[PDB]
RNA sequence: AGAACCUUACCUGGUCUUGACAUCCACGGAAGUUUUCAGAGAUGAGAAUGUGCCUUCGGGAACCGUGAGACAGGUGCUGCAUGGCUGUCGUCAGCUCGUGUUGUGAAAUGUUGGGUUAAGUCCCGCAACGAGCGCAACCCUUAUCCUUUGUUGCCAGCGGUCCGGCCGGGAACUCAAAGGAGACUGCCAGUGAUAAACUGGAGGAAGGUGGGGAUGACGUCAAGUCAUCAUGCCCUUACGACCAGGGCUACACACGUGCUACAAUGGCGCAUACAAAGAGAAGCGACCUCGCGAGAGCAAGCGGACCUCAUAAAGUGCGUCGUAGUCCGGAUUGGAGUCUGCAACUCGACUCCAUGAAGUCGGAAUCGCUAGUAAUCGUGGAUCAGAAUGCCACGGUGAAUACGU
């Protein structure tokens, strides 16, 4: 996971309506994710879910060439039934460790 | 000309007026703009002042005028001569 | 068999789409027919370019609509469904048709 | 074009939208050779009664931006002049200058 | 065994096959005399063969599409030449000399805005 | 033109006799790009002519042509106040063409019914040394003779 | 009206399209109209925000707008407050689900349209047109444009007789198709009349 | 890139005046839905249904109604106030600048000169040295090849046959796109100033910019357009708005651009062959049936390499006419009708039967075209209910001539 895009958010240190984990907790639990793409080298997934209960990794509306190999990876704990969450993840492919500070100016595509 | 299956054309209002006239038995001229209206057998005898664009020109209907339209007997343009 | 009609204005984009579709097909199912190029529609337009008058003054535009016919011979359980989540790049109208 | 003209056009369109079902039916009736003469006559008269702006052959295709009656194109809904501008700007997808 | 050459001229596209035989020409399941009513066309299709004495030696099956008659004939001729080239590869020089190896690239010039035709300008007047 | 002389384009010989000259003649005759009809007409003319004069079809035609070819034509220089027509020796390629053209013109003129027939008649006349083309040729020559002072 | 439009001639090669969607003859005109509307709205809204290029892209009955702007901060406002607001209106305009993206324009002195806009603004607030033009040219050059041209036309300094003046610097090849020529235009609605500003900015040649 | 109505901006009448088109409040009513008489119509008067999103209830946002004004509206004037867009010389090879130098200076030089080129193209020289915009190249298309992928496209070799690629199939060929290769005076000889080049030839599908297109320098014409659009005085119970009818189609005449002719290289009749490129859902409309025909009825196939428009015509073969104002020519007019359309009187197209003008190659003069060009033959498209001989496209056949300046 490289870029996470949640709707109705300002920064990662805010909080959201209807969830348990805070947004830094959500970003950590998304950093632990294990994805296996086949054809492309950069894909965009989608997670949309409402209702009371935990948000597994098995709730992501998969495409054809992406395979999420951990169907019990928890991300959120939605508590309000009127709460919703719609994040759009971006999954690149590389090696080593490239962090946010160096990837703050390295990124060319404005 | 109009198709035979469609019948002849006459404006509804004009027709009504004609009918009224017939009923009355009057011979006062009916001023009309429906130049596109065909003349009918029942219209024979009536004077009907057809518009020519500018003014209503009186047309005493005859037995020979039936198949024709009202605009045929009310010429619009007014050319006398070039000299 | 699933016939797939890709239509787009940009040819490169269309090509990219086609490849992607093939990839999607080939991992899940087996015996993908192939990316068959149909004839391109070159819908031309002439227009007068002056605001008022100059009739010989003209621009002749066109829109090249490209067609790609991809067919899938064996529809399995896994394969057909894979396209639902697998949306293609924008500006490429796809048209799947089984049988 | 004027605003007024545009408004008129819009009105015409609206009328067309409204009266389509009836008008079409009337037309069908008039056509139908296997039908009564009186009925046909009535239909013909009925049609006359309906508003003129209800006809689709009344409404003129104008440019969707400027309302210019002439030089129109159907695919774009725009007059030639505006179409060209759009093309130049990149606003019409796929459209580029053609040579052969 | 059958040898082959593609023919092309104007909007025509001939598919000439050369086989060893007696010298019978079939064009779209019809004889040379049946298909080409014109003598000139016939001549053009026989030209290359005439040039290199193999008229009696080889049969040729043809199918041609597109264009008119003369163009079609030309295409056929071209195809034949190609076939010959493929088959012998030592008759090339003669063909070149003749001017049959050359694909005649003359297409119809497009109509151009302003003009009534490819080059005919409309009638001019100062007044 | 000003800039560059160009090589004359390739002409195919006619299918019947295998002649370049004949082909050229046919082309000249032709109108509206209806070559085939024109060629047929030419053939007809030849056949009739052959029948008339004996010989061959081609040979006879050649002979006919020979009687209408101009040795010398004239051109307008006009260097002075008034125009001076100057004679010039007309080249092999051109002379042949000119004769053919003249013949065609004569045929066109002629009062006989079918085109082919007319052409044949013209050819015959040429062979014999009477007719329209021959007259034209004579006139051309005559003019040249008159203006022989200029050279 | 001599010259061909520099963007328009290059759409197949080095320049891309703004509206990027497919549609059949049925829905195409409507789509175009929608695009025109939304774009118009955006221009109206984000006038004070320096906006260069609106790129519309609609897949699967849902409109994706991409606003190229020099300062995202004023277009975004507070994080997801202004953008969100924009989105619903865009959707309304279209009649479909909307999605607004905002690209940050690096080097607004090299973006031609932006420059033009700036010039227009300057003209409106009664500066010496010439000085503005100079500034435009100079700045671009400083920033690393291979070349720039700008042209302004009509009622310059409120003069009765209209004229055009233009400043070029570096190289601005227009006949060369492979040249990245960012062209754009603007109009200063001054007290004396309109003053049209054209500007060509040559980023460099593309090799492919 | 299409005037019957509409379009329409004009005329005649009939009407409206915060208005047909917007924003704003005030307050009357949910919007809207159906129907009635008068009227040329615009409009002016009636009968049925509904009360949705929310209220410490002075009410609201959509959508009608009325009055006030703020304003709307103007295809009204100025293109000699403008922007934008366009023509034009001219796709002509030119037009400039910086720094240096020359001249009191306007200016010059570069940019001239020797050659050469399609080219201010290139070389060589030289008080110039450099640079930019243009001349070229990059882009599309067309001409040859290769690779990839083969249905709705193809059928070389295989088997079957209703002798139809139609059905097993085959992936060859055509064709279809996508990606590469190829042409650069690169190779050879001569001429040339030890050059740039030129002349020829070899190969090659293509040869010297291969053919065609797009591309239009600085500028010129106070060139065109305020009626596309935008934009810096005038009208605002009317130079604004609605309506019906008429006009834009008038006709002593003059000019422009086209079509069709005057015939036999032809007309007519019967048979019969070979295209390309396009369009199509309020759309293209097979087959079959009826109609002399335009068409009508029924009604599949098809958002389309599949189905439809859709028979290409000139051509070819056989017959006839035999140089006549004709079996040339079709105008004109009468009758009767078909379709579109509320509606074909003014004023549509097409059909049938009749009618059968002028015209026998055109005065002075005057235009186009150098090749797949002209000439000629059909085909399609846009606008478009309908309405092209125009415009924009497509292929068929297919010349003549260029000595030269």
């Amino acid at each position: 996971v490289t870029e996470v895009e949640i709707d109705g958010v300002l920064h990662e240190y805010s909080t959201k309506e209807g969830v348990q984990e805070d947004i830094l907790e959500i970003l950590l639990n998304l950093k632990g994710l294990a994805v296996r793409v086949q054809g492309k080298d950069e894909v965009i997934l989608t997670l949309n879910k409402s209702g009371i209960g935990p948000v597994t990794a098995a709730d992501i509306t998969h495409d054809g060439d992406v395979e999420i190999v951990k169907p019990q990876h928890v991300i959120c704990h939605l508590t309000d039934e009127n709460a919703s969450i719609s994040m759009r993840i971006k999954v690149q492919r590389g090696r080593g460790y490239v962090p946010a500070s160096t990837r703050i100016h390295s990124e060319e595509d404005e | 000309p109009r198709s035979l299956k469609k019948g002849p054309f006459i404006d509804l209002h004009l027709l009504k007026k004609v009918e009224k006239a017939v009923e009355s038995g009057d011979k006062k001229p009916l001023r009309t703009w429906s130049r596109r209206s065909t003349i009918f057998p029942n219209m024979i005898g009536l004077t009907i002042a057809v518009h020519n664009g500018r003014q209503h020109v009186p047309v005493f209907v005859t037995d020979e005028m039936v198949g024709h339209k009202l605009g045929e007997f009310a010429p619009t343009r007014t050319y006398r001569g070039h000299a | 068999r699933i016939r797939i009609r890709l239509k787009a204005f940009d040819h490169r984009l269309i090509d990219q789409a086609t490849a992607e579709i093939v990839e999607t097909a080939k991992r899940t199912g087996a015996q993908v027919r192939g990316p068959i190029p149909l004839p391109t529609r070159k819908e031309r337009f002439t227009v007068l370019i002056s605001p008022h008058v100059n009739k010989d003054a003209r621009d002749q535009y066109e829109i090249r609509t490209h067609l790609r016919l991809v067919d899938i011979v064996e529809p399995t359980e896994k394969t057909v469904d894979a396209l639902m989540r697998l949306d293609l790049a924008a500006g490429v109208d796809v048209q799947i048709s089984l049988g | 074009a004027k605003q007024s003209m545009k408004a008129r056009e819009v009105k015409r369109v609206a009328l067309a939208d409204k009266y389509f079902a009836k008008r079409a039916e009337l037309k069908a009736i008039i056509s139908d050779v296997n039908a009564s003469d009186e009925d046909r006559w009535n239909a013909v008269l009925k049609l006359q009664t309906l508003p003129r702006d209800s006809s689709p052959s009344r409404q003129r295709n104008r440019c969707r931006q400027t309302g210019r009656p002439h030089g129109f194109l159907r695919k774009f809904g725009l007059s030639r002049i505006k179409v060209r501008e759009a093309a130049m700007r990149g606003e019409i997808p796929g459209l580029k200058k053609a040579s052969w | 065994n059958q040898y082959y050459g593609t023919g092309r001229r104007k909007s025509s596209a001939a598919r000439v096959f050369i086989k060893p035989g007696n010298g019978k020409i079939v064009i779209n399941q019809r004889s040379l005399e049946q298909y080409f009513g014109r003598e000139t066309a016939r001549m053009v299709v026989r030209q290359p063969l005439e040039l290199v004495d193999m008229v009696e030696k080889l049969d040729l099956y043809i199918t041609v599409k597109g264009g008119g008659i003369s163009g079609q004939a030309g295409a056929i001729r071209h195809g034949i030449t190609r076939a010959l080239m493929e088959y012998d590869e030592s008759l090339r020089s003669e063909l070149r000399k003749a001017g049959f190896v050359t694909r005649d690239a003359r297409q119809v010039e497009r109509k151009k805005v302003g003009l009534r035709k490819a080059r005919r300008r409309p009638q001019f007047s100062k007044r | 033109p000003r800039r560059r002389v160009i090589g004359q384009r390739k002409i195919l010989p006619d299918p019947k006799f295998g002649s370049e000259l004949l082909a050229k003649f046919v082309n000249i005759l032709m109108v509206d790009g209806k070559k085939s009809t024109a060629e047929s007409i030419v053939y007809s003319a030849l056949e009739t002519l052959a029948q008339r004069s004996g010989k061959s079809e081609l040979e006879a035609f050649e002979v006919a042509l020979e009687n209408v070819r101009p040795t010398v034509e004239v051109k307008s220089r006009r260097v002075g106040g008034s125009t001076y027509q100057v004679p010039v020796e007309v080249r092999p390629v051109r002379r042949n063409a000119l004769a053919m053209r003249w013949i065609v013109e004569a045929a066109r003129k002629r009062g006989d019914k079918s085109m082919a027939l007319r052409l044949a008649n013209e050819l015959s006349d040429a062979a014999e040394n009477k007719g329209t083309a021959v007259k034209k040729r004579e006139d051309v020559h005559r003019m040249a003779e008159a203006n022989k002072a200029f050279a | 009206g001599q010259k061909v439009h520099p963007n328009g001639i290059r759409l197949g090669i080095v320049k891309p399209w703004n509206s990027t969607w497919f549609a059949n003859t049925k829905e195409f005109a409507d789509n175009l109209d929608s695009d025109f509307k939304v774009r118009q709205y955006l221009t109206k809204e984000l006038a004070k925000a320096s906006v260069s290029r609106i790129v519309i892209e609609r897949p699967a009955k849902s409109i994706r707008v991409t606003i190229h702007t020099a300062r995202p901060g004023i277009v975004i406002g507070k994080k997801g407050e202004d953008v969100e607001k924009l989105r619903k209106v865009v959707a309304d305009i279209a009649g479909v689900p909307a999605q607004i993206n905002i690209a940050e324009v690096r080097k607004p002195e090299l973006d031609a349209k932006l420059v033009a806009d700036s010039i227009t603004s300057q003209l409106e607030r009664r500066v010496m047109f010439r000085r503005a033009m100079k500034r435009a040219v100079q700045n671009a050059m400083r920033l690393g444009a291979k070349g720039i041209k700008v042209e302004v036309s009509g009622r310059l300094g409120g003069a009765e007789i209209a004229r055009t003046e233009w400043y070029r610097e570096g190289r601005v090849p227009l006949h060369t198709l492979r040249a990245d020529i960012d062209y754009n235009t603007s109009e200063a609605h001054t007290t004396y009349g309109v003053i049209g500003v054209k500007v060509w900015i040559f980023k460099g040649e593309i090799l492919g």
